[PDB]
RNA sequence: GUGUAAGUGCACAAGGGAGCUUGACUGCGAGACGGACAUGUCGAGCAGGGACGAAAGUCGGGACUAGUGAUCCGGCACCUCU
RNA sequence: CUACAACUUGGUAUUGGUGCUCGAUACGGUUUGUGUAGGAUAGGUGGGAGACUGUGAAGCUCACACGCCAGUGUGGGUGGAGUCGUUGUUGAAAUACCACUCUGAUCGUAUUGGGCCUCUAACCUCGGACCGUAUAUCCGGUUCAGGGACAGUGCCUGGUGGGU
RNA sequence: CCGGUGCUGGAAGGUUAAGAGGACCCGUUAACUCCCUUUGGGGGUGAAGCGGAGAAUUUAAGCCCCAGUAAACGGCGGUGGUA
RNA sequence: ACAGGCGUAGUCGAUGGACAACGGGUUGAUAUUCCCGUACCCGUGUAUGUGCGUCCAUGAUGAAUCAGCGGUACUAACCAUCCAAAACCACCGUGACCGCACCUUUCGGGGUGUGGCGUUGGUGGGGCUGCAUGGGACCUUCGUUGGUAGUAGUCAAGCGAUGG
RNA sequence: UUUGAAGAAUGAGCCUGCGAGUCAGGGACAUGUCGCGAGGUUAACCCGGGUGGGGUAGCCGCAGCGAAAGCGAGUCUGAAUAGGGCGUAUCCACACAAGAGUGUGUGGUGUAGUGGUGUGUUCUGGACCCGAAGCGGAGUGAUCUACCCAUGGCCAGGGUGAAGCGCGGGUAAGACCGCGUGGAGGCCCGAACCCACUUAGGUUGAAGACUGAGGGGAUGAGCUGUGGGUAGGGGUGAAAGGCCAA
RNA sequence: GAGCCCGGUACGUGAAAACCCGACGUCUGUCUUGAUGGUGUUCCCGAGUAGCAGCGGGCCCGUGGAAUCUGCUGUGAAUCUG
RNA sequence: GUCAACCGAGCGUUGAUCCGAGGAUGUCCGAAUGGGGAAACCCGGCACGAGUGAUGUCGUGUCACCAGGCGCUGAAUAUAUAGGCGUCUGGGGGGAACGCGGGGAAGUGAAACAUCUCAGUACCCGUAGGAAGAGAAAACAAAAUGUGAUUCCGUGAGUAGUGGCGAGCGAAAGCGGAGGAUGGCUAAACCGUAUGCAUGUGAUACCGGGUAGGGGUUGUGUGUGCGGGGUUGUGGGACCUAUCUU
């Protein structure tokens, strides 16, 4: 399996690296955590790598980092960006958690992960503005006021 | 069996050997297994019942894509 | 006595002995026997190329009859067939 | 007699990581070429007129060892300019520098493999707890705990086989 | 009574499938060197490649082999002479 | 492979469980079934009245505090223990090692007891830094009570499980 | 049907009716007949109210020998015209050679097959007719009988008198002994009931497995009822190769 | 035993409604913003597939020298000098 | 109506009886479908309506199962999912043969028999249709300058061949014919698109050059769904780039 490392490994090498290695390691250690990429295309391939080894950098945590976003969460209004129809007040399509994570990205700062985003607690698809809370700690979460642009 | 998911390699049905012959067959069965795998997007393992032959396609074509082409023939997944 | 059972024959020797020696060949074969059929048996004579012999002539295994097994399927060498 | 079920053996896909050990393959410096003339195991071989030394050498005792035990090269260290130039003998010359590199024994580097000690992430759990579930010793899902690349299944293969 | 057959155990050996290997050869031919009448036909070497049947070697169980086992199937003899 | 095989919820299934009637008379034929008489078990209306509690509120409970007495006790830090960081003195068969007289083929190699730094090495006790322990408290504080705050709320006609 | 049957070898009660070499197919071979004649004939199909017209793709003949290349009234083998094999419709007339059996070269006479149909035999198909035991596939069946499950009921009557318990003797205490109670038992005699040992009868039966007189068990490994389950190479079997709708 | 009795035939007639054929006009799209040819090189031409090996089926073809077509496993390629 | 008469009572020129097409009603069982069930018989729910002094009763409807679409919720548990609730459309079974894909025997013949044959027949399964399936060359052929989707019929052919070279099986090419549609639609390179998982030259790039405001038609990636372009064999096509430019 022609596959890039996002990460250092033993016997492997670093970050970055490309190597053939044995089918089954590839397939059910690396693969499926994110933690390397198949070699099918070159600029595809590099993009992929590039954005990935961003991103693992950037997603991590401790208990005193949540502690610390649990008092960052009450953030200012980040709005959302919206295509629909504001004819009878409903929206045609559901919204990303992609979307509210880089509207904090370019409004508040921190880039989160789109999976412990309540999103369902938000209930789009009906035309306001909805709360948010996310699974920042194991007991603590705080909660962000948001609003939506008018369509 | 429960039948494969994502090609349809079914099982076949020989016959006859050598040192003279006897006529009998053996089905020739496709070697499906129990592997299971994850879906990202929607958050969720999945169990199959996919041939060796069929994980090779996955690897090499994504899980996402097979579904759709599961769906397509509306397996029961 | 005849290599080996028995018979028919062998002294005119097919018995015994000595010298050369490979016909213990190739290509054929008139006419005949015996014959359910397939098998089986002899066969003069012609040609090349030889043995022996001075020559005539004899030699296509053994004095004769037994000593072995069809067809199919494969194997080895050679062919100016495909 | 021939064959089949069932059982069983091994290879292979599922099916992987590190460590150790035992093989041969190739990139690599290496041990090592007893024919008399005679320092004489004369590495055969193509340029070929100095020979590497001094970015520290003879003869050397000793760390070493093979051994065709006459002999062979190797290193702490003195030594501080020593054997040597066709040394001359020859099919053939140095064993001077440089080198395509073979009959060799050793050993680094990619490997190709196996066996063994293990980790877990595939896989298995008629082990537990919770949920769907109000009822469910079913089934599924999450999780804990455990086993573990073994087992199970598929395909090829050898064997026993009046069980049929 | 453990020889015969069977069951259990243990491999020092011998035979031992599949698979991994792929030496050496045989087909084909890019390219040459002679033969000949001439309007190139017939001979030899014949690179790599593609193919053919392929050995050497490494191969487990089993079998042969070594012991145990009969309230396991099973088996238990004769001649002669002397008071 | 498909046909189909099992099977949980559940649903059917008495040969059993629970549940309210006995005697006499009658026709040409039925009879605990109709008739005569006396009884019983479900429900359902209308009305009669004895006690009824919701509204009134009649009695009877708790929340839980600001907090006071003494005490788990991040704990600033205290009462007793050893071992070994660097380690202190005494001594003992010392890798190379500096080295009394001699065995020893007549000698380049095979050594010994005392002798000296080193102390790859060995035993003993004492100023000893790191150590955690049980005991008593201080912060946090958890245990015992005066106001309070059984005040606003709360239980009290009934039927009451498809649950125990 | 038998060497041989009037045959005491088989078959037939009698009558009447029914009941066994057939059809397909350009099939094969042989032979009659008809058309054509070195030629013969079409198939599918198209057109046709009909049985008729067309349709040249095909087949059979017209030259064979040889494994084959290949050659050709010759060819194959073989070194060979040197013999032979096969073939050259057959006869006829003249020659030359031998009479080892006749051959060889000329001349003329000139070759007859094919398509319909009929008959006989024949090939493939159930192939003159009737007749098995038994093989396979898919299903029906446990209301009889074999066994198991769930739930109820039945076993008159009379005897024997285990364990235990009590009293008494005995004991140092026991063990032990006697009297009583208790009333167990794959216990006993005997009806119902379940079986079916002997024997007689029946034996074109009253009966497609019974009756009469006797007999075994008869509180238990019981008999039975109602409902249910196991199904064919399979079930079930206190096991006989027994039972699974005479 | 019927051409001339009857029923009916040859022949011609007949459908308010429903059904089927086309026929139309609706309705629906659809090309119209276009084409013929030129010219030198990069890119594409249907992937777990075709191919090869191991067991098998069926093809005139019974594993045979055995193509083409294929079923299960295992391995597994290129895009037109393919 | 009739076997099938008898009796009684009636209707009909105002057009009966009779025939044809469409409608209505259409008890109960049956795929059977509210639940249940020994088939045609037992019990119910919900909305409405009729009815009783109230209950009982009665009538009209509707309530199963799965597959899909849409809608609400998203349990363990965070994303969120399986699942749950409502609504909408389908399917469910029967059939005489005919078809396609799959499975798939045996008696028979071989004078035995296993390979073979009987036969890939009978039978079984899953699905259809009025017909089905196949079908446009990754084909045949042989140097002929050929053919040109497929299928079904005639012949080739009982041949070449295959085969315990035994019984027996057995083509195709080619040729003549029926019918003709020598038929059409897509994916990919390439653009324009909505997007969706990612990131940030955060800038000399998103476009027709150029005169240029911005300061990103997101800057660059990558698959997804839509729309263009493209459908070939003597190769074509998309980029490119001239020419006439209906």
């Amino acid at each position: 399996m022609k596959l890039i490392l996002t990460a250092e490994v033993e016997h492997l090498g670093a970050a970055g690296d490309t190597v053939e290695v044995k089918d089954g390691y590839g397939r059910n250690y690396l693969l499926p955590r994110g933690l390397a990429i198949v070699a099918s295309r070159g600029a595809e391939r590099q993009a992929e790598e590039i954005r990935r080894a961003r991103e693992s950098k950037v997603i991590r945590d401790i208990e005193h980092a949540n502690e610390l976003k649990t008092a960052l969460e009450g953030l200012g209004d980040v709005t959302l960006s919206v295509n629909a129809a504001g004819d009878t007040g409903k929206l045609f399509g559901s919204v990303t958690a992609a979307d509210v994570v880089n509207a904090i990205k370019k409004a508040g700062g921190p880039n989160l992960d789109k999976r412990t985003v309540q999103l369902a607690k938000a209930h789009i698809k009906s035309v306001g503005t909805h709360p948010v809370t996310v699974k920042l700690h194991t007991g603590v979460e705080a909660k962000v006021s948001l609003n939506v642009v008018a369509q | 069996s429960a039948h494969c998911q994502v090609t349809g390699r079914g099982p076949g049905f020989g016959n006859s050997v050598s040192h003279s012959h006897r006529r009998t067959p053996r089905r020739w069965d496709p070697n499906i297994q129990n592997k299971t795998y994850y879906l990202p997007s929607e958050g969720r393992r999945i169990r199959l019942r996919v041939s060796a032959k069929g994980i090779k396609v996955i690897d090499r074509d994504g899980i996402e894509a097979v579904v759709a082409r599961m769906r397509a023939r509306g397996e029961k997944y």
